[PDB]
RNA sequence: GGAACUAAUUCCGUAGGUGAACCUGCGGAAGGAUCAUUAAAGA
């Protein structure tokens, strides 16, 4: 299968991603690595991932308005500078006490770092040296803000401590001008308003205006009381003279507030999910604001009663409860995750997410109707809801909701749907034992339930448990067709198959079984997993069934054979769930890890082996045609490709015999020796090494060495790996044959002696 | 000592001027190698047989 | 350098240096070679 | 099943026992092999 791995762009350690003034380019960190994905309309690509150290974690990372360089801080007290153009770390240095806050100005020349201890050092972006070091206030530094003009003789740096103290350090003056402990809590966000007034975000709730000057005079112009934590704030030019400060809060409600009055012109959202926006990266000139949410998602909001997000990009899905395909197109896969919302992701680089949050419960189960549209959600919260699956437009609804029962909805399964697209009923179950079938309560099994699945005829249904039993009850009435006998220690999944007509069972031990309606008993028994099976997905061709497993590996087998066909080992630490594309077999694998992957069945690879097996049988008959009649150049090559030594040696027998009137063999054969590969000069000389052993195959070896020496550059022959050890065996046999041939010349002058004593007689 | 050197700088016209002047001289002194084998092969044939 | 049996299954190398592939053999030559390696292994 | 081809430790009292060549819980006994260091209110 052509499995494609999927990874999360924003994950692990909390940090603020750095984006450039232009929409394109973005930086996110997952564990040790940092992933940079350029942002362009219609194209998403990841430039590169920095390996760094897997053991180390990333406290924070920063990108300049123009993305020339990427700056990140490791867990160890050192600073690593990365150059975007060459993808190489130009400089690295120790920042002593680690500083989470890094501030970059529009110009990339100056970068500010805040230590854990509260000591702040300013480092030039271009050269890895510290222009100056400030002892600063004796507290952790919450944030710093730089002020600059493309060309100016005045530069102002503002630093915010954990306590409500703001020091406006002046770089040219090298003095701390001002102290403003108006704030009673650490200042999380500082924004320097254009001329001079200083706006400081207050962690406690107070957002405080200030007057800044080179001279001592400074005063508090205004104080704004907002009912949210000020995570970050900024000044927006839009709205002219009445600039509306941009405020980010713990509740995640973005607020634009009049300057002249404390009233809020417009609030972009309130979100049902209980998340806080860690920090906001705003282009400002482009009037685009990026909000990093506490549910690990990024929302793009334009700046002009409720702010409307232009698009939503989800950096990482922490956990996928289950994988179920939804929609007519089938491009987007509905995601069941540990959150109180439903996320719809498109199927093919950052991926945008459609998100629906019908209930507060993290989704604990999910299901979609086979003919296209509907989606149904099972959650920890007792409420169970049905979702409107339109494929046309961006419209989505959740019209039906079900009161039911006082425990979490373990799983929602709908046997059937009517031809108008309305579900007939919902069977659903719990952490307790109270198992219910609501149309639009039964009990089964003393402990928590695990899975619910259905047959295309609505006749039969089955459900599974931790106390080891599977129950098959009538769908129409309130009747019990039977009970399955038991599995070894707890049944994680139950799956019906259309062609076979079987009920498969996954377990909490490493065994899978196949169960029958007719006898209520085990048809087949499987083994050779490590941990626990978790989910079993039906296969499109109804033969090659797919089981997942809580040891990170997925495996494929046929019920009729009973034997393992294939194993897939491409995921990291776990597996939880599995999806199959209905129309064409594509196995889609879902885990505790934030990686994801799409696999596919590939008869096509057999046709590669068919053409390879055909090619030999094709070329042997040419070879035996060449071995009939000559054309020994082609008889050499097809021997050299398919490695028949005795048929190759017969060519070099005949090639010497035909070469009886520097050219050592046939001339076109000599050109064929010149084009021999490095793997072929090993194999030819190795066969030539064998031929040098006995004196009958002797000279046929020696003429083949003479070509390779006469028709190659000999600097290759030392480069070639393992070729020297072949030369160790060739040489002392040649010296042995050298005396042996020369001694036949020494005996040969008896013929010279038989002339001289004879010609004297004459 | 220098067979590494004169091999890599083979077919220089200055070195091979000397080496052809070597081989034009060195060919004449095969006449003992054609003399020893007669001196060997007879004396082995005479004393044994 | 002793001549040795080749690492690939598709070839057979004899003790004298006459290498034989498994694919250029005839079935009657396949017979004698298995019969020859029978009596040396048996001995 | 048929017929081809290719490939190649001991003991005592007491109580109980269904994996009891006997064991186990509670309390006793030795009739069982003591090396080493040792003033530190050395106020």
């Amino acid at each position: 299968y052509k499995g494609i791995s999927l990874n999360p762009i924003y994950a692990g350690s909390s940090a603020v991603a750095t984006v450039s003034e232009n929409g394109k380019i973005l930086a996110t960190p997952v564990l040790d690595e940092i992933n940079i994905i350029d942002l362009t309309p219609g194209s998403r690509k990841i430039l590169h991932k920095i390996s760094n150290e897997d053991e180390q974690e990333i406290t924070a990372l920063k990108l300049t308005p123009d993305g020339q360089y990427l700056t990140y801080v490791s867990q160890a007290q050192l600073l690593k500078i990365f150059h975007l153009k060459t993808g190489k770390v130009v400089r690295s240095m120790k920042i002593s006490s680690p500083s989470y806050i890094l501030d970059a100005d529009s110009t990339s020349t100056l970068l500010a770092v805040g230590g854990t201890d509260g000591s702040i050092i300013v480092v030039d972006i271009e050269n890895g040296y510290i222009t100056h070091s400030f002892k600063g206030h004796g507290g952790t530094i919450s944030s710093l803000k730089f002020y600059g003009q493309l060309n100016s003789k005045i530069w102002l740096l503002a630093s915010g401590d954990t306590n409500g103290m703001v020091k406006v350090w002046d770089l040219v003056k090298r003095k701390c001008l001002h102290t403003l402990q108006e704030h009673t809590s650490a200042v999380r966000g500082l924004d320097i308003i254009e001329v001079l007034n200083l706006l400081s975000g207050g962690r406690d709730d107070i957002i405080n205006l200030w007057d800044f000057n080179m001279k001592k005079k400074c005063k508090l112009l205004k104080t704004l009381p907002v009912n949210q934590q000020v995570e970050s704030c900024g000044f927006l030019k839009d709205g002219d003279g009445k600039r509306i400060i941009y405020t980010a809060g713990g509740d995640a409600i973005f607020q634009l507030i009049d300057s002249e009055s404390g009233s809020v012109l417009k609030r972009t959202n309130k979100p049902i999910e209980e998340l806080f926006i860690i920090g906001v990266l705003p282009i400002l000139s482009n009037s685009q604001m990026f909000l990093v949410l506490s549910d690990q998602t990024l929302q793009l909001i334009n700046v002009e009663d409720t702010i409307q997000v232009t698009s939503s990009i989800a950096g990482n899905h922490g956990i996928i409860a289950d994988m179920r395909y939804v929609g007519p197109e089938l491009n987007k896969l509905a995601l069941a995750t540990n959150s109180p919302s439903l996320r719809i992701i498109p199927v093919p680089l950052p991926l945008d997410v459609e998100i629906y949050e019908g209930h507060e419960d993290l989704l604990n189960s999910l299901d979609a109707t086979e003919d296209g549209l509907w989606i149904a959600t099972a959650s920890k919260d007792n409420t169970a809801i049905v979702w409107r699956y339109n494929e046309n437009s961006c419209k989505f609804d959740i019209y039906a909701k079900y009161i039911g029962h006082s425990a979490a909805v373990t799983a929602v399964g709908l046997p059937n749907i009517v031809s108008k697209g309305y579900p007939e009923f919902l069977l659903t179950a719990s952490n307790d034992l109270t198992i219910k079938k609501w149309i639009i309560t039964r009990h089964a099994h003393e402990k928590d339930i695990n899975a619910l699945s259905v047959s295309p005829n609505d006749s039969i249904f089955a459900t599974a448990s931790y106390d080891k039993t599977c129950k098959i009850w009538n769908l129409e009435n309130g009747e019990l067709e039977a009970t399955l006998a038991n599995h070894k220690r707890g049944l994680w999944d139950v799956s019906f198959c259309q062609y076979d007509k079987l009920l498969a069972t996954s377990s909490g031990d490493k065994t899978v079984k196949i169960w029958s309606l007719d006898t209520f008993s085990v048809m087949k028994t499987l083994e050779g997993h490590t941990n626990a099976v978790q989910r079993c997905s039906f296969i499109n061709k109804q033969k090659q069934l797919i089981s997942c497993g809580a040891d990170g590996l997925i495996k494929i087998w046929d019920c009729s054979s009973g034997e393992c066909l294939k194993t897939l080992d491409g995921h990291n630490n776990r597996l939880w769930a599995l999806s199959t594309m209905n129309d064409g077999d594509m196995i889609v694998s879902a885990d505790a890890d934030g990686v994801f992957q799409f696999w596919k069945d590939c008869e096509q690879e057999i046709e590669e082996e068919q053409e390879k097996a055909k090619l030999q049988v094709e070329q042997e008959q040419s070879l035996q045609n060449y071995m009939s009649k000559g054309d020994w150049t082609n008889a050499f090559l097809l021997a050299m490709t398919l490695d028949h030594p005795m048929r190759l040696f017969n060519v070099l027998k005949r090639a010497l015999g035909e070469s009886r009137s520097e050219v050592i063999f046939n001339e076109e054969l000599d050109q064929a020796i010149s084009i021999l590969n490095d793997e072929q000069l090993i194999l030819l000389m190795k066969r030539c090494r064998d031929w040098n052993t006995n004196a009958k195959t002797h000279t046929i070896a020696q003429r083949t060495i003479r070509c390779i020496l006469m028709h190659h550059n000999i600097a290759k022959l030392s480069e070639i790996p393992g070729m020297v050890k072949i030369v160790d065996a060739i040489i002392p046999y040649t010296q042995r044959h050298f005396t042996r041939v020369d001694n036949l010349v020494e005996q040969s002058y008896i013929l010279d002696y038989a002339l001289v004593e004879m010609d004297k007689l004459f | 000592a220098h067979g590494d050197v004169i091999h890599a700088n083979n077919k220089n016209q200055d070195i091979a001027s000397a080496l052809q002047n070597w081989e034009d001289v060195h060919k004449k002194e095969d006449r003992l190698d054609d003399l020893v084998k007669f001196c060997m092969g007879v004396a082995a044939f005479v004393t044994t047989a | 350098y002793n001549v040795g049996k080749a690492e690939k299954d598709g070839e057979i190398r004899l003790k004298n240096g006459v290498a034989m592939s498994k694919e250029e053999l005839t079935r009657e030559d396949k017979n004698r070679l298995r019969r020859a390696l029978k009596r040396k292994r048996s001995k």
